[PDB]
């Protein structure tokens, strides 16, 4: 058994981190106050469960989790939440006052002087540890702290745990859920400096969950708790494997393996069927959903792109005669192309215990659902629309003084800039 | 009021399009590089597919259908009626070609009248024994133009063009009226039986081939498209199929009506304000 | 975190004093600092402007600034004057004569120092203070001279802070004395230098809106302050009110500000009515609060390019209808919004009403039109200085005729970078 | 083809092909210590700025 710790970063970060801990509990059986009658062993064992929860000699089931944020009223809802008792103060980190929105707060100003602080306490974390996979960090690409700390904190994990994989859940910013007019800005700063840190990442775009809200969930106008517990799931479907016992993607290093050969090119699409508002769609028919974009994480047409993996990751009644059954009929409806050093091919993981949901919120129970992650190449069109934003703004270089009276040069948002130019290039040379 | 923006102003089509837009009074034009449009009239080169369907509140149309080159590039259209199952080697209404890799094969057969033509934006069959026009013992081509709508509606314009040649074997343009009557007096039957049954069929096998590749059913903006379909007449009157335009061009007596019919189909459709075409399927 | 808040000359204390009135309601607290309202939400944020002192009673963070008594001594009779703290009242007797030159320079030089005392000591007790707003006229001598002293002042102790003001640019139609136009250009340049962001409340618009649209013949001051208290609570309500955003001023201008000098805000209100009870849809907020006739700062938004929007609803609607007229309005005006700023306009709700309203809206606008508002002072001030006009007020208080040509030129700059702009 | 299936109690994972194919601390320091210098540096300008 080997450990996994969750990084949660700004206000994004921490309440979809919030969001899944309270997932992970209900599937695990640990009530709010950490403690967990099916689990027969006290105070300590290497069960699946164990890589994201520790235990004490009291019976309590802590979460293997750090959060930090710049500000304190994200995270005091936290040590005031229903699942208060679950975390010590010392997991627990705010600051004084914000990032402001602005990268370069969050990176040089704000982030020195808090940095050591952070990695003290995560320190403390994977000293309890016998053998530390890794990291998994939750965080938005368009806040001052979510941007600008992120890169700093993966900068320092990269020299402090050299052989350890970092994971990535981020969050791509959508106007219909905007906090700031220069979220271009610190989205591509922040790629740039975290790009040869991380070797997995999964992108959410905000508009994509926000629009499958208001479509499959009725939800006129969703809030963050709305999109939240719907990312909850997601995230909650791709850390499966490493809470329950398992085959696939059974460690951090598993996910590079299976869904990045170009490790640049780390951006897996995730899509997830069925949302169902609070009849049972068959194996065939959630997989065939797989391939619509109205149901994808990111916005985008696979049909014009190639793949470099795909992944089903499916949860509840499903058999893999199914499996192969839908994906016979998939294959020779939809346009699937794969690159030509690839194969052709699917790797499938089935978790018999179908998703749990949050009793009283607003996704109805399935008996069976799943999630794909596919390297495809058609995920550049969210890099190039974000570049695109960019250079409208960054041509009159609007709001850029804001970044340079914090000691920033005007030259890293150019260097930032022609990496994802570089990177766009990679994605193009595939296709 | 709608919006729109021209990206192509050598378009002699949508010059027409926009013209009779503003004209409505209810569309106004806006800045090329202006993201709050409601309709794009795009360039033929490189459109930014990736950017449309991302602006809330505003319902995007272009009028370019992504991934509709396969068809309109000679290169790929062989490749997709040989590598297609739906048309696959074996239709009876494309000439034998080959790109050039495909030199091997095509030695295989020329070895056996073994005339070909060479093309290139790769090689078939010359058609020996075309249909010759009389008086003038001449050579032509038939223009279909044809506009398949967001829903996928497939539009033959009910009136084509025939490109027929001076020499031997008005404006070289002849009109299905006068061809109609031709083929009347000359060969005892109709445009209609002898050749657009061939025609439509073709048109619905082409673009039913690729609609799971293009098609916007459940796409976040919508497209239509204008095409431009070339076909051969043999002496026995079969219709060959010979190439097949993305971004054609129309006849100046037909811009009227093709135009004003673009945007009752294929834009009010969408964007309603406050025939002449025959729909296949 | 803590605002600390500071208004300064006759104009200030006027416009400050409603606005402590007005904000009070809306927080339930009575003019003796002891609260009484229905709803919680209206306590969640209240130390942003209040301080919560012995007992259970909350006392303004406000320093009470002027050269002479007289506007002072009716605010502390006012109708919640006894609420201000006392040590708070900062005062001479000289006064200002109109003049920037002795606010800025020798009547105000004698008091700043003690200004800067209460500040500190609001300071200090403050757990995170994010800044100051700062009330005061231009077109006077001691919110304009001795106000742009302060912020100097200011800014070099705590130069980490945000410096916000609600600055009321003279008019012509509603004008104390001639001089108006030399202490306003001196003004501006300072408020160039040494404010993060300026709402312009010009004395020209507030009186076109009261004469015009409430059909006021012959508006007071005092109609003017209604029109400029009830904006005020519109623009400070995200920092009074729990809302999606954690809204704060350094937030604010770093979303506002594309370029550091281009910090000066038109405002706008909706609705402006006649004393009324009936109701007005969201289409109907979204077209009024977005007219010139609701602006402010009396300047043609046609005539230039909004480079960012901030926009606050208040009261109960559909927030998805909001969503919807705010996006109708910038898919069908996108010419007037320019385009290299994506997605310029944010807006925030506020499920609590002011007071006598169901449904109110704020507009913040950042537009280049409002050169036409400096454009005027520029006119109105070299018309007087080609001829040396009433330039012995100030050249006997010790300046020279070299530093006006000097704010002349600096104001004629800020009107050239704002047209670079609105043809780009 | 389908390859690689592993049984357990709570669920089950196999492979389906359907056709194969055709900085140290260091430097770090020196970045954040570079951009606070730069700060102090703008800082300085504004105060000696507002001393005259
Ligand atoms: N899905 C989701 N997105 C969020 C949530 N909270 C904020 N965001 C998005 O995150 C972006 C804003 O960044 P934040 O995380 O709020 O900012 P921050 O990381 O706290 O950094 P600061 O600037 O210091 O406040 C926007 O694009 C928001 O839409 C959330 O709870 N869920
Ligand atoms: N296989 C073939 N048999 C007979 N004629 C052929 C032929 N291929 C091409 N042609 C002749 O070539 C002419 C047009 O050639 P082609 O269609 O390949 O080029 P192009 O792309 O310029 C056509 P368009 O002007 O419609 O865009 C037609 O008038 C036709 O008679
Ligand atoms: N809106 C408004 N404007 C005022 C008020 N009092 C003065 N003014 C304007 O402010 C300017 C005069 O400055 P004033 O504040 O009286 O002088 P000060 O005491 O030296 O700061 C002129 O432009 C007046 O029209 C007021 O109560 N309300
Ligand atoms: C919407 O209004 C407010 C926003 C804030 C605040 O934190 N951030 N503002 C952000 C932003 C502003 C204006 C335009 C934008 C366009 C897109 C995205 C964000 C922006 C604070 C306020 O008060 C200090 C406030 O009220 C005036
Ligand atoms: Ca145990
Ligand atoms: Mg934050
Ligand atoms: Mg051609
Ligand atoms: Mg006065």
């Amino acid at each position: 058994m080997r450990e996994c710790i969750s990084i949660h970063v700004g206000q994004a970060g921490v309440q979809i981190g919030n969001a899944c801990w309270e997932l992970y509990c209900l599937e695990h059986g640990i009530q709010p106050d950490g403690q967990m009658p099916s689990d027969k062993t006290i105070g300590g064992g290497d069960d699946s469960f164990n890589t994201f929860f520790s235990e004490t000699g009291a019976g309590k089931h802590v979460p293997r989790a750090v959060f930090v944020d710049l500000e304190p009223t994200v995270i005091d809802e936290v040590r005031t939440g229903t699942y208060r008792q679950l975390f010590h103060p010392e997991q627990l980190i705010t600051g004084k006052e914000d990032a402001a929105n602005n990268y370069a707060r969050g990176h040089y100003t704000i982030g020195k002087e808090i940095i050591d602080l952070v990695l003290d306490r995560i320190r403390k974390l994977a000293d309890q540890c016998t053998g530390l996979q890794g990291f998994l960090v939750f965080h938005s690409f368009g806040g001052g702290t979510g941007s600008g700390f992120t890169s700093l904190l993966m900068e320092r994990l990269s020299v402090d745990y050299g052989k350890k994989s970092k994971l990535e859940f981020s969050i791509y910013p959508a106007p219909q859920v905007s906090t700031a007019v220069v979220e271009p800005y610190n989205s591509i700063l922040t790629t740039h400096t975290t790009l040869e840190h991380s070797d997995c990442a999964f992108m959410v775009d905000n508009e994509a969950i926000y629009d499958i809200c208001r479509r499959n969930l009725d939800i006129e106008r969703p809030t963050y708790t709305n999109l939240n517990r719907l990312i909850s799931q997601i995230v909650s479907s791709i850390t499966a494997s490493l809470r329950f016992d398992g085959a696939l993607n059974v460690d951090l290093t598993e996910f590079q393996t299976n869904l990045v050969p170009y490790p640049r090119i780390h951006f897996p699409l995730a899509t997830y069927a069925p949302v169902i508002s609070a009849e049972q769609l068959s194996v065939a028919e959630i997989t065939n959903a797989c391939f619509e974009p109205a149901n994808q994480m990111v916005k985008c047409d696979p049909r014009h792109g190639k793949y470099m993996a795909c992944c089903l990751l499916y949860r509840g009644d499903v058999v893999p005669k199914d499996v192969n059954a839908a994906i016979a009929t998939i294959k020779t409806k939809r346009s699937i192309q794969f690159v030509d050093w690839c194969p052709t091919g699917f790797k499938v993981g089935i978790n018999y215990q179908p998703p749990t949901v949050v009793p009283g919120g607003d996704l109805a129970k399935v008996q069976r659902a799943v999630c794909m992650l596919s390297n495809t190449t058609a995920i550049a069109e969210a890099w190039a629309r974000l570049d695109h934003k960019f250079d409208l703004m960054y041509a009159k270089r609007a709001f850029v003084h804001w970044y340079v009276g914090e000691g920033m040069e005007e030259g890293e948002f150019s260097e930032a800039r022609e990496d994802m130019a570089a990177l766009e290039k990679d994605y193009e040379e595939v296709g | 009021m709608y919006t729109f923006v021209v990206r192509d102003e050598n378009s002699s089509v949508y010059a027409e399009v926009s013209r009779l837009l503003l004209a409505t009074g209810q569309w106004k034009r806006l800045r090329k590089d202006n993201p709050r449009f409601n309709l794009m009239l795009g360039e033929r080169n490189r459109l930014p597919f990736g950017r449309l369907g991302h602006e809330p509140g505003l319902v995007q149309l272009v009028n370019y259908y992504r991934g509709a080159d396969k068809l309109c590039r000679k290169a790929s259209l062989v490749k997709l009626i040989k590598t297609s199952p739906e048309l696959s080697e074996s239709c009876t209404w494309f000439p034998e070609s080959y790109v050039i890799d495909e030199r091997e094969v095509f030695l295989a057969a020329y070895n056996r009248g073994n005339v070909w033509i060479a093309k290139s934006s790769v090689i078939q069959k010359y058609l020996e024994k075309p249909l010759l026009l009389e008086p003038g013992h001449r050579k032509f081509d038939i223009r279909s133009w044809v506009l398949v709508d967001h829903l996928y509606n497939i539009y033959l314009y009910r009136e084509g063009v025939l490109r027929t040649s001076s020499e031997p074997y008005e404006g070289n343009e002849m009109f299905f009226e006068e061809f109609n009557q031709y083929l009347m007096d000359a060969l005892n039957t109709t445009l209609e039986n002898s050749i657009l049954l061939q025609i439509k069929h073709i048109i619905r096998s082409c673009l039913m081939c690729i609609e799971p590749a293009i098609s916007t059913k459940h796409l976040h903006y919508q497209s239509f498209q204008l095409f431009g379909f070339d076909f051969m007449v043999d002496e026995e009157l079969k219709v060959w199929l010979i190439e097949v335009n993305g971004a054609p061009a129309c006849a100046q007596k037909l811009y009227a009506e093709l135009c004003q019919g673009i945007v009752d189909v294929a834009i009010s459709s969408v964007f309603p304000l406050a025939s002449i075409f025959i729909k296949l399927h | 975190r803590e605002i600390v808040h500071i208004q300064a000359g006759q104009c200030g204390n006027q416009i400050g004093a409603k606005f402590w009135e007005v904000i009070s309601d809306e927080h339930g607290i009575d003019p003796t600092g002891s609260y009484h309202g229905d709803s919680d939400l209206q306590l969640e944020r209240i130390n942003v402007y209040y301080n919560e002192a012995t007992g259970n009673k909350y006392v303004p963070r406000a320093i009470l600034v002027d050269l002479e008594p007289g506007t002072m001594d009716s605010v502390r009779s006012g109708p919640f004057g006894q609420i201000f703290r006392p040590d708070n009242f900062v005062f001479g007797q000289s006064g200002a004569g109109n003049n920037w030159a002795k606010g800025h320079y020798t009547e105000g030089a004698e008091l700043v120092d003690s200004v800067l005392d209460v500040v500190r000591k609001e300071s200090e007790s403050c757990d995170c203070l994010q800044g100051f707003q700062l009330t005061h006229s231009l077109g006077g001598g001691t919110g304009s001279g001795m106000g742009t002293l302060l912020i100097s002042k200011i800014r070099e102790e705590y130069p980490d802070r945000i410096m916000n003001t609600f600055s009321v640019m003279p008019s012509p139609k509603v004008s104390d004395t001639v001089v108006e136009p030399y202490n306003a250009t001196l003004s501006v340049h300072q408020l160039v230098e040494n404010t993060d962001e300026t709402y312009c409340i010009d004395n020209e618009a507030l009186y076109d809106i009261c004469f015009r649209t409430l059909k006021l013949t012959t508006p007071t001051y005092g109609d003017l302050n209604h029109l400029v208290s009830a904006t005020m609570s519109g623009v400070t309500t995200c920092l009074r009110f729990p809302g999606q955003l954690n809204a704060d001023l350094r937030k604010l201008a770093v979303n506002m500000v594309p370029f550091p000098r281009l910090h000066f805000f038109m405002p706008g209100f909706a609705p402006l009515t006649s004393r009324q009870y009936r109701a007005l849809t969201v289409p109907e907020l979204t077209q009024q609060m977005f007219d010139s006739k609701n602006m402010m700062a009396a300047c043609d938004p046609r005539h230039g390019r909004y480079l960012t929007v901030a926009a606050i609803f208040r009261g109960r609607m559909s927030m998805k209808e909001v969503d919807e007229q705010m996006l109708n309005v910038q898919n069908k005006n996108s010419s007037y919004f320019v385009e290299w700023i994506p997605n310029n306009v944010k807006t925030a709700v506020c499920d609590i009403p002011p007071r006598g309203l169901k449904m109110s809206a704020t507009f913040i606008g950042n537009s280049t039109a409002i050169q036409e508002l400096f454009k005027r002072i520029s006119e109105q001030f070299t018309a007087m200085f080609r001829r040396k006009a009433f330039l012995h007020w100030y050249t006997g208080e010790g300046m020279d005729e070299m530093e006006f040509t000097e704010a002349e030129s600096n104001m004629n700059d800020l009107v050239s970078e704002y047209q670079q702009y609105q043809d780009a | 083809e389908v390859i690689e299936l592993n049984k357990c109690t709570s669920g089950q994972s196999f492979e389906v092909i359907l056709k194969p194919p055709s900085p140290s601390l260091e430097e770090i320091q020196k970045k954040l210590e570079a951009a606070e210098e730069r700060r102090k540096y703008q800082e300085a300008e504004l105060l000696k700025h507002l001393a005259e």
